[PDB]
RNA sequence: GACCAAUCUAUCACCCUAUAGAAGAACUAAUGUUAGUAUAAGUAACAUGAAAACAUUCUCCUCCGCAUAAGCCUGCGUCAGAUCACACUGACAAUUAACAGCCCAAUAUCUACAAUCAACCAACAAGUCAUUAUUACCCUCACUGUCAACCCAACACAGGCAUGCUCAUAAGGAAAGGUUAAAAAAAGUAAAAGGAACUCGGCAAAUCUUACCCCGCCUGUUUACCAAAAACAUCACCUCUAGCA
RNA sequence: GAACAGCUAAGAGCACACCCGUCUAUGUAGCAAAAUAGUGGGAAGAUUUAUAGGUAGAGGCGACAAACCUACCGAGCCUGGU
RNA sequence: GCUAAACCUAGCCCCAAACCCACUCCACCUUACUACCAGCAACCUUAGCCAAACCAUUUACAUAAAGUAUAGGCGAUAGAAA
């Protein structure tokens, strides 16, 4: 009897202390016989690649110089990526089939 | 290994230390990919390491060497997420034209407050999912009540603000 | 104790104020301004009356019926609670009769 | 990475990648001495077991054998001169063992 | 922080300010405007109120939040710092702020108290000139590397190629990995 | 008896007889939530 | 009818006063409201078993104690300061699943002989537990609870609380702050002759008990919180209504 | 779904746990805004109870006590008319 | 002299004037802050207190005309336009 009190999976009984349950983010499922099912694929998988011969430090000097922000636009982008355009005197419009889909948030950060 | 959740030994118990200079966002901007993202990775250990070192020195009762280093780096991956993040929306708006990475649209709900319904992405249509299908949308008219009491208390604070920085402008024309 | 103990600041007072200076001026321009505006349009107040003394529950009456349209929903049942209320001591409870 | 929607990996699909991890982790000295190649960790609440041992063998490559986490409670018998209540912030609590016998020690500072 | 925070002397970060106003204070804040602020941390200025009025010296710290300007050397009151033990200790002088325009600044070789206007120059743009003659009054004011400390050119290489290739997918071509599988289409309602 | 113990708390009873869904299903429990965030509560409901 | 304490406004005042405009304009009381403080009052209520090297030992009680569904959320461990002395104030970290929860692809489709040592004996209240053929399926250990002297009664509350366990022992605790025992009351031990003769009543404590009248079939329920019945209900009888999904 | 020792021998009898409290005494700003012991009736059945859902006032329920429906129910409180 | 006594600044009411707010990151109608899989939902004459000493028909939601006509157990009252 407590509005302040969080809701959380230390306060339910067993049913929706077991339901509920920290983010869990569901990996498989359950086959009948309390027989998990751990998906192989929708486990991740850390695509850390090799610190061998780093040349930058995650801390700066100060005697470096200093410059403007400019956040980046399309505008500079397209730009930038312009050889073809002037090249007249390739892309990809539709990309539903596409492995990585832009607008639809398929890849992970 | 595991001795790379720790700074140099040599280092150990010495209240000071050399290392500053957050990245800034035009560093970050010119840089490569791989690049990026191995400084992201060092970055990330550097700050386990840190917060590694906070834990012991909270559980040790002692005062931290210099946080800074440990504000420099947040500031760092901030920086970084940042440009990755503008760099994946003007990548979008150049292959769409579509703002805001994840989809979604405008709804109103039971309240009537035109909310931004966020989409939680299923397997299966909206046409006979049992569980979208109760999750109405509609505010009826009754509540255009609370809504009409919902703007006049909006209002009278506005007012209240209002007439509250005249007095205070007043109030400080009449000091001077 | 209910008095205060130390005497307040010296409360300065502008007599020759712009406000002081010029209080009632420009006023009475009827009888000598060929009648061109009436002195109860210069003063500065609430819409609904500007130039009609009345009383407590005509002046609610007044505001009802010309700012009623407009008003707030928990203003407006005050208002008219208000009314109601002045009504029933008026029109009935009192004395000289 | 947390707090950021994840893709719902139907059938056929590829596998699940995860590009610039967002969440941290961070061990901590042994409460009441626990055994030999026993190493704690305290992990934020979206983090499995699973999830801990890839991100460590894909680091620091250390040879994860098992792993036990569990969530702890925070304190809360607390108030301020409002009388209002403060949680403190809840974390997920692991107990990585290596493996081969390496034999682990909590290093000590400050000497 | 809360509003009507009554900045102190000492900064809004250390035990001695955290004591003095604590979590629970509601006292009366005081009056103070003048957004186009130009008294800098030292500045020759000179103190024309109370002691000392008319020696120069130069400001320490310039708290803006209240208009307090602490000069060194002028507006000192002796303390007994400390004392640790019950005896007599030691005193120091400490030093005290100082609202604005009772405290002006000084010219270079005038070395007289007057106003500043903000003239917008060539030079780009805005600069302090004082009013009896020019006099551009200057503004007021070795690192090794260590063992996690980038450079000085490495950081400015610039190795970024703009190309609409994304970063998970170059650096999946930059593994090697390889995933012949497709995504099938998904619903989001 | 003693008189002054007739509560048995059970969350499973508490959120079925004043739940979101118990207050969404019928307007009436509309009406209360929204009765409830126009006075300023910090607590909606259960 | 004659004056007048306080305030704002327009008028020279300016060690506190005058002319006019306003009343939320003037308290010994409305078992009036808020804040502190007298009054019974230092009176009623109150705890902590003994010795001691504070290692340890001794005396007594126990229908209580172990784990769990319901319920709480860190709530007598350490570190420094606060004090019947402290469970009080700030940091420390616990509580790691194998126990329980988080659970079932579709199409036609079918389980007459209950349990009670179930075989003798059977009975009425007729009863809790099953699958057949085909299609597709082959990746497997993800998440939550785990503490305490603990829950609901405004209190640290002789109060209320289910399941399997020895119910008195291997569990679980200390009715006596220290002195004397004035008066009154209560819980116990015994009583020289009577055993109900004070008392409307055999109404506390002991015997353990014989024969009657009224009413109620007997069990069971009632006014939780003053009346628990000679009242309430029916196994038995009887009146009326209904020809149907 | 769970509970009902044992003894004598059937909506049988005594009697554990357990259900309620006919009576005395204490308490009456107390342990309690309804407590403490026995004498008390039952304790294989109209029996008690753990969990969940349903019946809400011009109403529900009711082995009628015109009783109960969150400490005060000849009809619980709130909101707006008041 | 113990206990006490005062500070006034944060903010409030009136209209005078415009018509307001509203998605960085995940989460929210199932048990709200729960990544995940086969089924109906909408439009309703408001009553009532009170006054006629009860009470049923009755009782209110710029200026002038005018509190006139008119309606009204023709009594308490209500009350327009050209
Ligand atoms: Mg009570
Ligand atoms: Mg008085
Ligand atoms: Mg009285
Ligand atoms: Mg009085
Ligand atoms: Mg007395
Ligand atoms: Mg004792
Ligand atoms: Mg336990
Ligand atoms: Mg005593
Ligand atoms: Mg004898
Ligand atoms: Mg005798
Ligand atoms: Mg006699
Ligand atoms: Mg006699
Ligand atoms: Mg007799
Ligand atoms: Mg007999
Ligand atoms: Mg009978
Ligand atoms: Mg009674
Ligand atoms: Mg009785
Ligand atoms: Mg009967
Ligand atoms: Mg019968
Ligand atoms: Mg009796
Ligand atoms: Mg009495
Ligand atoms: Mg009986
Ligand atoms: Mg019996
Ligand atoms: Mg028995
Ligand atoms: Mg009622
Ligand atoms: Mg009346
Ligand atoms: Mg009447
Ligand atoms: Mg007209």
């Amino acid at each position: 009897a407590d509005r302040m009190s969080k809701w959380t999976s230390k306060r339910g009984p067993r049913s929706f202390r077991g339901r509920k349950g920290r983010g869990a983010k569901g990996i498989g499922f359950l086959t009948s016989g309390w027989r998990f099912v751990q998906i192989k694929e929708m486990v991740p998988e850390f695509v850390v690649p090799d610190l061998t011969g780093f040349k930058l430090k995650p801390y700066v000097s100060y005697l470096a110089p200093e410059s403007e922000e400019t956040p980046l636009t399309a505008a500079q982008l397209f730009s930038e990526a312009v050889a073809p355009a002037i090249e007249k005197d390739g892309f990809e419009p539709t990309q539903e089939g596409k492995l990585f889909q832009l607008y639809p948030r398929n890849f992970l950060r | 290994g595991l001795e790379e959740f720790f700074d140099d030994p040599k280092n150990w118990g010495q209240e000071k230390v050399k290392s500053g200079a957050a990245w800034t966002c035009q560093q970050l901007r010119n840089k490569s990919n791989e690049d990026l993202h191995k400084l992201w990775y060092v970055l990330l250990k550097e700050r386990n390491m840190l917060l590694t070192l906070e834990q012991e020195a909270k559980r040790q009762r002692l005062p931290m060497p210099s946080p800074e280093r440990l504000d420099k780096v947040v500031d760092s991956m901030d920086a970084l997420d940042k440009v990755v993040q503008e760099r994946e929306d003007a990548l979008r708006l150049l292959q769409t034209g579509q703002e805001r990475a994840r989809p979604g649209a405008w709804r109103r709900d039971i309240f009537g407050r035109i909310i931004w319904h966020k989409f939680k992405q299923w397997v299966i249509p909206w046409h006979l999912n049992k569980r979208y299908n109760r999750k109405r949308f509609f505010a009826l008219p009754y509540v255009d009540h609370f809504l009409r009491l919902e703007r006049e208390k909006r209002a009278r604070i506005k007012a209240r603000k209002e007439n509250l920085e005249r007095k205070k402008a007043k109030i400080l024309l009449k000091k001077f | 104790i209910g008095i205060r103990l130390t005497l307040p600041p010296p409360k300065v007072v502008d007599r020759w104020n712009e406000k002081r200076a010029m209080f009632g001026v420009y006023d009475n321009i009827g009888i000598l301004g060929n009648f061109e505006k009436h002195p109860k349009e210069l003063i500065r107040g609430p819409i609904w009356l500007r130039g009609w003394k009345g009383n407590e529950l005509q002046r609610c009456i007044r505001k009802r019926k010309m700012v009623g349209s407009r008003m707030f929903a928990d203003d407006l049942h005050n208002l008219n609670k208000r009314i109601r209320y002045l009504y029933k001591h008026f029109n009935r409870h009192g004395k000289f009769r | 990475a947390r707090n950021v929607v994840y893709p719902l990996y139907r059938l056929g699909g590829p596998q699940l990648r995860v590009f610039r991890t967002n969440f941290f982790i961070q061990l901590v000295r042994p409460g009441v001495a626990q055994p030999e190649d026993t190493v704690q960790f305290r992990i934020p609440m979206e983090m499995t077991r699973v999830d801990l041992r890839n991100y460590l063998e894909g680091i620091y490559n250390v040879p994860v054998a098992a792993v036990r986490t569990r969530v702890q409670h925070g304190s809360n018998k607390r108030r301020d001169h409002r009388n209002v209540r403060i949680k403190k912030p809840d974390y997920k609590v692991a107990y990585v063992q290596l493996a081969h016998g390496q034999t682990f020690t909590f290093p000590d500072l400050f000497p | 922080l809360p509003p009507h925070y009554r900045y102190g002397m000492s900064p809004p970060g250390s035990v001695a300010d955290k004591r003095k106003n604590p979590p629970w204070i509601r006292r009366r804040p005081v009056v103070v405007s003048d957004e186009d602020w130009y008294l800098f941390c030292g500045d020759t200025v000179e103190i024309l109120e109370g002691k000392d009025a008319g020696k120069q010296g130069k400001v320490v710290q310039v708290i803006r939040q209240r208009n307090w300007v602490v000069v060194g050397g002028l507006n000192t009151h002796y303390r007994y710092i400390g004392k640790t033990m019950d005896y007599r200790g030691t005193m120091i002088p400490s030093e005290a702020p100082l609202l604005h325009r009772q405290v002006k600044l000084v010219d270079p070789m005038d070395r007289k108290p007057t106003e500043i206007e903000w003239r917008f120059t060539e030079a780009g743009e805005r600069v302090r000139v004082s009013t009896r003659s020019g006099r551009i009054i200057p503004k007021p004011e070795t690192w090794i590397d260590g063992p996690k400390d980038t450079s000085v050119e490495d950081a400015l290489e610039r190795t970024y190629v703009p190309c609409l290739k994304t970063l998970q997918e170059e650096v999946m071509e930059a593994m090697g990995i390889k995933e012949t599988r497709k995504y099938k289409k998904v619903y989001w309602y | 008896k003693a008189r002054g113990n007739e509560y048995q708390p059970s969350n499973i009873k508490r959120k079925n007889k004043h739940g979101w869904v118990r207050r969404l299903s019928t307007p009436a429990g509309v009406q209360v939530i929204l009765r409830r965030m126009l006075k300023g509560r910090k607590s909606l409901s259960h």
